[PDB]
RNA sequence: CAUCGGUUCUGGCGGGGGGAUAAAGGCCCAGGGAAUGUGGCUCCUCCGGGAGUGUUAUAGCCCUGGGUGUAAUACCCUCGC
RNA sequence: AACGCGACGAUACUACCCGCACGUUGUAGACGUAUAAGAAUAGGCUCCGGCCUCGUAUCCUAGCAGGCGAUUCCUCCGCCGGCCUCGAAGUGGCCGUCGGUAAUUCGCGUAUUGCAAUUUAGACACGCGCGGGAUCAAAUCCUUUGCAGACGACUUAGAUGUG
């Protein structure tokens, strides 16, 4: 009896579930009120990161991949704090793609008129590297 | 040689008059501004002066080509969408037709 | 039925100023002439209504009854 | 349907040339003779790329064919021109019949 | 009586055109087209055989 | 009310093999394979086991939960027409005039027809055309007996209520007049 | 193998279990207590 | 918000009154619109009822002359995306005339927009609109119900341009996978303090 | 129905001569200002100890807030309705964060499955069920049963309605 | 275009006051308690996890009183730039 | 469909085609008016490593509205020719010639439009000119016909003939 099943596996809302606001910020799901709302905090020392405890609608809120192990349900900000702080979400957060996004796009936010000539000139640069490699490749093959 | 643009203006399009369900007011227009999409990116472009560029039959001091001037006075709406003030109201013919919306008087 | 196939006339939606007219004058006629039946009406009627109570889904009713039983003591005993 | 080309005959009798007039007496019966130059320039090149284009692109494939009208006691000598459809074979097989 | 666009005489005339007339039908549609053969039979670009081009809109005017 | 987490579940034989891939469910046995679209229906699948079978329905509605069960008894009659198959006895009997039945197998279409003749002495031949997948034979064991067997239940029982509804007697007492082809018994081949 | 019959002859259905989307929220001795509460409280 | 020279909208999975209020606001502000696959467009409700509402419509006729005043029953899906479109815009009007002259409505993707951008509105898709469950049918499926005559011939062609859209789509991966290697070959030649300094800019 | 406070709301009646000191009543009132809330208060007093407002001062209005508005609590109400057949009992449960947010997700229940208003719905007793077995409605049994964890299947994402045309078909995923 | 006057729309910033001198909450102090029972212990197994015991252990939570504290912040009112 | 469309034949002129030479010519309105997978949405994509809220992306983007001369590079673009290819309302690929071309750096010129005044700049269609290439047609009235007919309209015939 083998049995293959190709489904949709998705992320599943929890105590310990790090949610991403529309701000930015992070929080960690602590107690699930209902289907559409959720209490979170969100202890980070970084304050682009953190949110204080509070309600937060499931539909203001994305998944992020990290879970936070064996967090109490209905744990207070102290414990929320040394859990967070002990499993490291902060470092993991930063190496998820969608901090890699946010930080490409707020480079890209914070250009200048000359900041824009010069990544002008330099992709020219870069693309004319790209084009001989390119040209060399397809003359390969 | 430069293969670049030469823009220095945004764009923009005449929707319509100021008005209710049924009467009209010619003396101020709206424009939908590309690119600006509520009162806050509105705000930005409170001031600056506008022109509706139009081709005429007759050659008249070395152009065939007229524009009437304008400003832009507030906003109109949540959605970005502008009210205009002109020398002159606007061609009801032109509603849809484009507008040019220059970055002066300039507060940066 | 055949319905969808072949459709009959519509029922229209759409009212005449006429049956508006004539319908909002029935309704208030029908208004008044229900507070003059009520007015002259033989019918009995109690002074007090009667009250439905606590219900029984209430997780804390048997508690509720311990004050209302305490404080009619208390009633009594003040009196 | 859409009609996408038709291939003519080298040689059209008078009579179905008649057709493609109204004053025939006056004419100087100049049609098709720039297109009976067509088989005989590049042989028969653009001939042959229009029957290869209906046999590739065409399902649907009608010969061109007129009357006799002069073997009639009719005093009309204008010939009837019509398109008979070809039914059966495949498409190569009609315009290889055609 | 049934009508022509009853289902149950729609059904006795396919039977009928399958079994009984089908079969004529096609050995006089082999015999006229056996006549009709008798009367019959009786570079790419610079040959044609590539198929190049011959010698209102649906776009807006760009 | 809206349930959170609603589930059922389905056991797998060890010789069955189960494929599912966005909700079209393959089946496959000792006896062959059978296919089946499920995408109309919310549900997700899933290996809750090895040889168990999971379906769950998240934040649905009493009729979504409901439809889980219909789900599974389709699943569960593949699995047995892929392990056991479907067979129907079906009997015709008449009064007076004999039913002859003739059973053959198209080669260009695959599948089995079944000619009826003399149905209370008429002169009209039916013919019936049999679901690809099931076979019909002429039992020897009893008098005037069909026996349709295949790995689907619903084409096999199709062309059971087929092979009834064809043999209909029309402006007649049926008190009276009692022949026809009935459906005697159901059950799995194996 | 089946032991019983049913009755419209489908043998090859399973045995089916009572439609119960709401099980498993109360426990069977917690209900137990909350009869005997509510006897009291009647 | 953006202007466009022409927006080429692909009709599949969108719903017929959403998709045609956003085009008709769209015309009447000056942006020309063309539509295709019209008869992959969806409409809410099982499909009996827009079978029904097409039968009322083909109830209404101009009694006393139907060559003449009545309503002239265009069965092609395209000119049903049409008459919804043309409802929501005062073509009566020179101002509406103008507008529905910037709009092209066609079934399936004609030649050469098969080779453009196609885009799509979130506003009007069905998958995004429609709760689960609910019921919905397709306009091709109306329109061959009530007498279109072009579905197979509709059907031919779209398997066509989609044979031919695979092979494009085969030597668009093998450029995407060469241009993938020619950057990380690229990578090596480039100037260092050019790579960081892109780097820090975002690109 | 609206942004709802809870008022300790005190009043008495005009002291006269024959009684000095006349008794002193406390009700809780749910109101989207204190006006409201002492309107409440005098047709409640009107409609119970027939003592009016002309005969009548409001000794106190004070706010009760929350004590702990970060911590998930169960609520239950009794109330009783008005319909045209006449006054209906109904305990219902809510799962929320305060007692304002409990009643007015109770006025926006009633609103939607009873068509009640404000004026028809007397709010008799909020109580916080002190433990889980307190909870008799499935629906928030369900919400509070063991390691309670779910997915969110077929999210629509969130484009903004300003742009109109998409590039991409969304997914709905995540 | 600059500097003004009248009327008006709109954005930001710095203070003051009130309430349970907000209620919360963070960190400490002293008590009390329970489960959607953490660790530990016992028994089952598909070895994946279940069932039982009970009060912090190798997670925590709830209630009361006290300190920081005239804490912050929300809301309302208000003085200006 | 008399304001829907297709194929074909012959097309005399001031008609047709090619080149440039411009419009007190017009158009519901150029200003980078750049960008083709299909499919599913309780699942997909991939280079097979992984990836998927997100077009806030990708390409292109500097120089008198963009000159002249180098240093330097073999990159990008365009017109033609060949071979193929593309019929849903038909057009792209490769190869070759020719021409242009900051990816790096530099030299001479810009002024005076005077503190802003559309940045007159694109495409299609039309017209007038030359200089060339190609071609010498029909319809109607009229007479006649009766397969037709109120009148028009229609079927015919009228050039040497089976008139």
């Amino acid at each position: 009896a083998e049995i293959n099943v190709e489904a949709t596996s998705w992320r599943r809302v929890e105590v310990g579930r790090v949610l991403k606001l529309e701000n930015g910020s992070l929080a960690a799901i602590v107690e699930i009120i209902d289907h559409k709302r959720v209490l979170a905090d969100g202890p980070s020392s970084d304050p682009k990161l953190a949110t204080p405890r509070g309600i937060v609608p499931l539909s203001r809120a994305l998944l992020t991949p990290i879970v936070i192990p064996k967090l109490p349900r209905g744990a207070r900000t102290g414990a929320v704090k040394k859990a967070w702080e002990a499993y490291g979400v902060d470092a993991k957060w930063k190496e998820t793609n969608w901090a890699k996004k946010q930080l490409q796009q707020e480079r890209r936010q914070s250009l200048t008129d000359f900041d824009r000539f010069k990544v002008m000139r330099l992709k020219k640069q870069r693309r004319f590297e790209e084009r001989k490699a390119l040209a060399k490749i397809k003359a390969a093959a | 040689p430069s293969e670049a643009g030469h823009r220095l203006y945004v764009k923009g399009r005449h929707l319509s008059y100021q008005r209710g369900r049924r009467n009209t007011h010619p003396k101020t227009s709206l424009i939908k501004i590309e690119g600006v999409d509520d009162t806050a990116a509105a705000n930005f472009y409170l001031g600056k002066r506008v022109a509706y560029v139009y081709r005429a039959q007759k050659e008249v001091r070395g152009t065939k080509i007229r524009v009437i001037w304008g400003k832009i006075t507030r906003p109109h709406g949540n959605s970005g969408v502008v009210r205009a003030k002109f020398t002159h109201p606007l061609p009801a013919r032109s509603f849809g037709a484009s507008v040019r919306i220059m970055l002066y008087p300039s507060s940066i | 039925a055949g319905t969808i196939n072949k459709p009959k006339k519509p029922t229209s939606k759409r009212k005449t100023t006429r049956l508006r007219a004539k319908i909002s004058k029935r309704a208030a006629e029908k208004k008044r002439k229900e507070r003059k039946l009520a007015r002259k009406n033989p019918e009995w009627r109690s002074k007090l209504k009667k009250d439905p109570g606590i219900p029984n889904l209430f997780p804390y009713k048997e508690r509720l009854l311990q004050q209302i039983e305490e404080e009619r003591i208390r009633r009594k005993e003040e009196l | 349907l859409r009609s996408l080309t038709t291939v003519w005959a080298e040689h059209l009798s008078d009579e179905v040339k008649r057709r493609f007039y109204k004053n025939w007496y006056k004419s100087k019966k100049k049609a098709f003779t720039k297109y009976a130059k067509k088989y005989a320039e590049n042989n028969g090149a653009s001939i042959t790329r229009e029957l290869e284009r209906i046999k590739k692109y065409c399902t649907v494939v009608r010969v061109l064919a007129h009357t006799q009208i002069r073997k009639t006691p009719l005093k009309q000598k204008k010939a009837h021109l019509m398109e008979i459809q070809i039914n059966g074979g495949s498409v190569a097989d009609k315009v290889e019949f055609g | 009586a049934k009508s022509a666009r009853a289902s149950r005489i729609k059904e006795n005339h396919q039977r009928f055109k399958k079994n009984i007339a089908g079969p004529v039908e096609a050995a006089r549609l082999e015999r006229l087209s056996a006549k009709l053969m008798a009367i019959a039979q009786a570079s790419g670009v610079k040959s044609g055989k590539s198929i190049g081009r011959k010698d209102s809109s649906i776009v807006f005017p760009m | 009310m809206r349930y959170i987490h609603s589930e059922e579940t389905i056991p797998v034989p060890e010789n069955v093999k189960v494929s599912i891939k966005s909700r079209l469910v393959t089946v496959e046995g000792p006896r062959g394979k059978l296919q089946k679209d499920l995408s109309h229906i919310a549900v997700n699948f899933s290996v809750v086991k090895k040889g168990v079978i999971g379906l769950e329905i998240h934040h649905g509605s009493r009729k979504d939960v409901a439809a889980l069960r219909t789900v599974r008894t389709i699943i569960n009659n593949m699995i047995i027409g892929v392990t056991k198959g479907f067979k129907y006895k079906m009997r015709y009997v008449y009064a007076h005039f004999p039913i002859n039945v003739n059973v053959e197998k198209n080669a260009e279409t695959g599948c089995y027809e079944v000619e009826i003749r003399n149905f209370i002495g008429e002169k009209i031949v039916r013919k019936v055309v049999m679901a690809p997948g099931v076979e019909v034979e002429i039992s020897k064991a009893q008098k005037d007996e069909l026996i349709l067997s295949g790995n689907s239940l619903e084409a096999v029982s199709q062309s059971a209520a087929d092979i009834q509804q064809i043999c209909k007697v029309r402006n007649k007492d049926i008190r009276k007049f009692l022949d026809g082809i009935y459906v005697s018994e159901k059950g799995n081949i194996v | 193998k089946n032991l019983g019959m049913r009755k419209n002859g489908q043998v090859w259905l399973p045995a089916k279990k009572a439609f119960r989307p709401t099980k498993g929220l109360t426990s069977w001795e917690l209900r137990v207590k909350k009869r005997q509460e509510q006897a009291a409280m009647k | 918000s953006s202007f466009e020279s022409v927006v080429v909208i692909d009709g599949k999975g969108h719903l017929l009154g959403r998709l045609a209020s956003i085009v008709a606001k769209q015309l009447l502000s000056g942006q020309k619109i063309v539509v295709v696959r019209c008869e992959a467009l969806n409409i809410s409700g099982e499909f009996f009822r827009a079978k029904l509402k097409y039968h009322a419509y083909l109830r209404k006729m101009t009694r006393y002359n139907p060559t003449r005043g009545g309503p002239f029953h265009f069965r092609a899906p395209s000119r049903i995306f049409y008459k919804a479109v043309r409802g929501m815009i005062p073509h009566k009007t020179a101002r509406g005339a103008a507008a529905l002259e910037r709009l092209k409505v066609f079934e399936g993707v004609p030649p050469p927009y098969d080779k453009k951008k196609k885009m799509v509105v979130p506003q009007a898709l069905r998958v995004l609109r429609l709760q689960p469950g609910r019921k919905y049918c397709t306009v091709g499926r109306l329109s061959h119900e009530v007498g279109w005559k072009y579905q197979d011939v509709v059907a031919r062609l779209e398997e066509r341009r989609k044979a031919k859209g695979a092979a494009y789509y085969e030597r668009k991966k093998l450029a995407a996978r060469q241009l993938s290697e020619a950057k990380k070959a690229a990578a090596a030649k480039v100037d260092p303090k050019v790579s960081e300094a892109l780097a820090a800019y975002g690109y | 129905m609206g942004r709802l406070q809870e008022y300790q709301v005190i009043g008495r009646h005009l002291p006269t001569e024959a009684n000095p000191n006349p008794a002193l009543y406390r009700m809780r009132i749910f109101a989207p200002n204190e006006v409201v809330a002492k309107s409440r208060f005098w047709y409640f007093l009107r409609g119970l100890k027939k003592v009016k407002k002309a005969t009548g001062e409001i000794v106190s209005v004070n706010v009760i807030s929350e004590k702990h508005p970060l911590k998930v609590k169960n609520f239950g109400i009794w109330l009783r309705y008005d319909s045209r057949s006449g006054t209906h009992n109904m305990y219902k449960e809510y799962r929320e964060t305060s007692r304002v947010a409990a009643v007015e997700a109770m006025y926006a229940d009633m609103a939607a499955r009873h068509r009640a208003r404000f004026r028809s719905i007397h709010i008799l007793k909020v109580v916080e069920l002190e433990k889980t077995e307190d909870v008799k409605r499935p629906y928030i049994k369900q919400l509070v049963a063991k390691n309670l964890s779910f997915p969110l299947p077929h999210r629509v994402p969130k484009i903004s309605t300003k742009k109109i045309f998409s590039a991409k078909r969304p997914s709905t995923f995540s």
